[PDB]
């Protein structure tokens, strides 16, 4: 088989940068060398075969180039948009063999969360289940800290979160956190509060309510 | 109908020739790229070996050819045919049948040393390879 | 015009042969001279290509696949098949179907790189049941609004396998809106919830609604999400 | 033999443009065995076509050549900035080999007037026994300048040597200097040493001149 | 990956001969040819000649015909190109190419060129004096100032300021060949008028060839 080395496994770049990816065969594979784009939830999309020829559609900035086994991908100022990951492949022969990947990251401004807070409904109520949303929108850098209190006491092992991709426009991050409880703990409890730490927030802050004032 | 040994890459038959490998680079997007090998494998031959190409010949096939290589085709692959067969009788033929292009040559006799050569045909933003490789005896 | 539509279940059990159809449109397969071909990438790795196969029904193989793969050709259909024997934990995995070229060294072969994809289809593998989702109302309120914003959504809990598809208003609202990745919940259940942010003025005027599909579970929910006045 | 002709000698235009160079045989091509050829100072020449239309190895998809016969074409769709350099064709069909004699494609900017200084020599020079004058013109487009050194207003010919450096890769200007040398007894006849130069930016030919000892 | 390296810059007297060497690699040597191409300074590209190296058969330009002779050593996979009584107007980069290997063709496997100056001057090494800051070297708010690096040979020289401190607003030139055979180069920079009495000004000329290293200070007036 032709293996694919593909460099760098992650780049982080801020917009309007140069990027430039590579790879590398173990043998000829002529000039048949793709470039594909994944966006995420998205099929990968060719942008770049014989090595240096455009997909119909694709912006200018995207080129490639070669120079016998070395191949190269550069945008020549990042986009948002841009934001995926990319795979080299090579067509010449079979097996098909893809690069290892290379996940680029933007890099932007900071930017403070929106911190909502959602109590559970009432039909989740009914079959027997109690889940509180905390909700982080659109701040920058990843890294948030979002703990639970119920009643001033802090929650540990009853909670779950999960995070967006950066978005294509703005490249920040969302995060989700749900605690969970039994419909009996819920009701046993006034003070729902999402304390949420973050490098764009001046302080740490609170999110609260007080169960069935609304 | 005269039959080539060759590739016939455009979309139409020849009212006078006959093409052993044929793909109708037409149905092929921009993307793709076509390979088409013959192989020559007798003790003596006589027989007609052209392509036809709806597009551009690279190089003056078959006057000159590429010499194939581990690298991308380039100038300096450019030989004369007769010196990659290494026969002096090669007879040489040319034809037009629309926006096809027709070359062929003609080899009889024996081949000294088994040799391999390269002719493109490109349409538009698509290409195509000929590559035949004629054997010696044995 | 070409399109690739991926079809076959989204749970197989371990040991069992994972089965799944690709419908091509825009086009005949028994008039290409491509081939049709299937690449598989497993939750948060790379690309690996399963093999292919020509109108004529000849097939070509990953040899790392150790025979595990079998490929056909439905030319009166314009399908074709991936069959996987004896799948694993390690099998679940986005399955793309796709365009693309033959091998050099082939006598007469067009060389190209996958061009066309289906939308891909997520199999799992496990012995675990199919579970519809339950789906809830994240209302808006005073304690998710900013300004003259306001974010509402829909929690989709209790589900497997994955995954659900979570539009809003049937497609015609997409801007603002967040469906998060799922989390594998302490039963072994999945769960996500999708938010979106709108107009707080709209809030009496523009109905809302969540759009969840489950298609291992045939499910499909639309829930209005209320607005709360406090 | 095929003579090349590359019309015009140098192209100018800003990132982002399109660029059309012409080359022109005294006769068709055979076969259209002709090639482009990008070079950059200080460097060996780049293959950047062949065939006419062939792309060569490892060239960005925004080159395309084409054209038959005693005319063909090389077109760069969006150039940038690492495109600026001088362009030959070149034909193989015919013995001998010939090459065209090159296009320079350059940066083009707003009219600038040179800043034009003078030096008298050095005393430290004088005491060997000759004498260099020299006067210099800082940051100008575009690069069409003409000197003349005129001492005690009698034009100067063949006694000085002038040079000129590439086009500055920040401000796309460039500068110019001129040394008139002469004895030292030669020096010490005369007394009004005048540096007259001519340029687009300026209305009037512009004269900067020092009496000797001044 | 094809590559060809060729000898280094070489000096030559007038009526003497040289011989240019390029080395192959990443191919095989005896399936091509090898063509020369020259640039003289500040010219373009010219055809020079053509070897075979799977036959022995040549081309040569009309010009260089009899003058100019080739030959390789396949062992060493190394094509010479040799040319006899130079005169001034040999004085160019020679660069050899991967050829066809049955009629003059080249491509694009270039070597890195071979420069050949061809002068009746030995080396020597600059005289450094200054261009200094006057009235008549200001244009509004900017003072010109620089170095006359004079009279050396060979070619090049370098050229800093105040140790690499200033960089901004230099032009080092190309140099030019006087009548001599000696070589004569500018160095100027721009600099505020305000900073003439307080700052001091040296230019660092190093002429490696002649080992020569000046170090002169440049002051108003
Ligand atoms: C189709 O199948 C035949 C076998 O019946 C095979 O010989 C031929 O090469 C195939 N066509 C291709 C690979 O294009």
């Amino acid at each position: 088989d032709i293996q694919m080395t593909q460099s760098p496994a992650t780049l982080s770049a801020s917009v309007g940068d140069r990027v430039t990816i590579t790879c590398r065969a173990s043998q000829s594979i002529s000039i048949w060398l793709a470039w594909y784009q994944q966006k995420p939830g998205e099929a990968p999309k060719l942008l770049i075969y014989k090595a240096s020829s455009l997909q119909s559609g694709v912006p200018s900035r995207f080129s490639g180039s070669a120079s016998g086994t070395k191949f190269s991908l550069t945008i020549s100022s990042l986009q948002p948009d841009d934001f995926a990951t990319f795979y080299c492949q090579q067509y010449h022969s079979y097996p098909y063999t893809f690069g290892q990947g290379t996940k680029l990251e933007i890099k932007r401004t900071v930017a403070a969360p929106s911190v909502f807070i959602f109590p559970p409904s009432d039909e989740q109520l009914k079959s027997g289940t109690a889940s509180v949303v905390c909700l982080l929108n659109n701040f920058y850098p990843r890294e948030a800290k979002v703990q639970w209190k119920v009643d001033n006491a802090l929650q540990s092992g009853n909670s779950q979160e999960s995070v967006t991709e950066q978005d294509s426009k703005d490249s920040t991050y969302s995060l989700s956190s749900t605690l969970t409880l039994s419909k009996a703990d819920y009701e046993k409890h006034k003070v729902y509060a999402c304390e949420v730490t973050h490098q764009g927030l001046s302080s740490p802050v609170t999110k609260s309510f007080n169960r069935g004032e609304c | 109908k005269k039959v080539i040994h060759g590739c016939n890459f455009s979309s139409n038959v020849s009212s006078k020739y006959t093409f052993t490998d044929s793909l109708d680079i037409s149905l092929v997007d921009d993307s793709a790229h076509i390979s088409c090998n013959v192989h020559l494998s007798e003790p003596k031959y006589n027989h007609l070996v052209g392509l036809n190409c709806p597009g551009d010949i690279i190089p003056d096939c078959f006057f000159q050819v590429y010499q194939p290589e581990s690298e991308e085709l380039e100038p300096s692959n450019i030989v004369y045919l007769d010196s990659q067969i290494n026969i002096g009788d090669i007879e040489y033929y040319e034809d037009a049948e629309g926006d096809d292009k027709i070359k062929l040559f003609l080899i009889v006799g024996s081949v000294p040393k088994t040799t391999s050569f390269t002719c493109i045909c490109k349409k538009d933003k698509k290409s195509a390879y000929m590559t035949v490789t004629i054997d010696s005896a044995g | 015009q070409l399109q690739l539509q991926e079809s076959g279940p989204g749970l197989v059990k371990p040991s069992e042969t994972l089965s799944l159809t690709c419908t091509v449109s825009g086009g005949s397969i028994s008039r290409s001279p491509y081939y049709w071909g299937w690449i598989r990438q497993p939750p948060g790795k790379g690309l690996e290509w399963f093999g292919s196969v020509y109108n004529n029904g000849s097939t070509y193989y990953n040899p790392s696949l150790k025979s595990r793969v079998t490929i056909s050709v439905d030319t009166s259909k314009n399908q074709f098949s991936l069959k996987l024997s004896s799948v694993t934990a390690a099998d679940t995995a986005l399955y793309y179907c796709a365009r693309h070229g033959g091998s050099t060294g082939m006598k007469v072969v067009v060389i190209a790189p996958p061009d066309y994809w289906g939308q891909g289809t997520l199999v799992t593998v496990s012995s675990a049941s199919t579970k519809g989702p339950s789906v809830f109302p994240l209302a808006p309120s005073s304690k998710s609004t900013s300004g003259g914003t306001a974010a509402l959504g829909c929690l989709v809990k209790d589900y497997f396998p994955e995954p659900v598809t979570v539009s809003w208003n049937s497609g015609a609202l997409t801007s603002g809106v967040h469906t998060f990745p799922a989390v594998l919940q302490s039963s072994g259940l999945y769960s996500l919830s999708s938010v979106v942010t709108v107009p707080s003025s709209s809030l009496g005027t523009q109905t809302y609604i969540c759009n969840v599909n489950h298609k291992p579970s045939n499910t499909k929910v639309d829930k209005k999400v209320e607005p709360k006045s406090c």
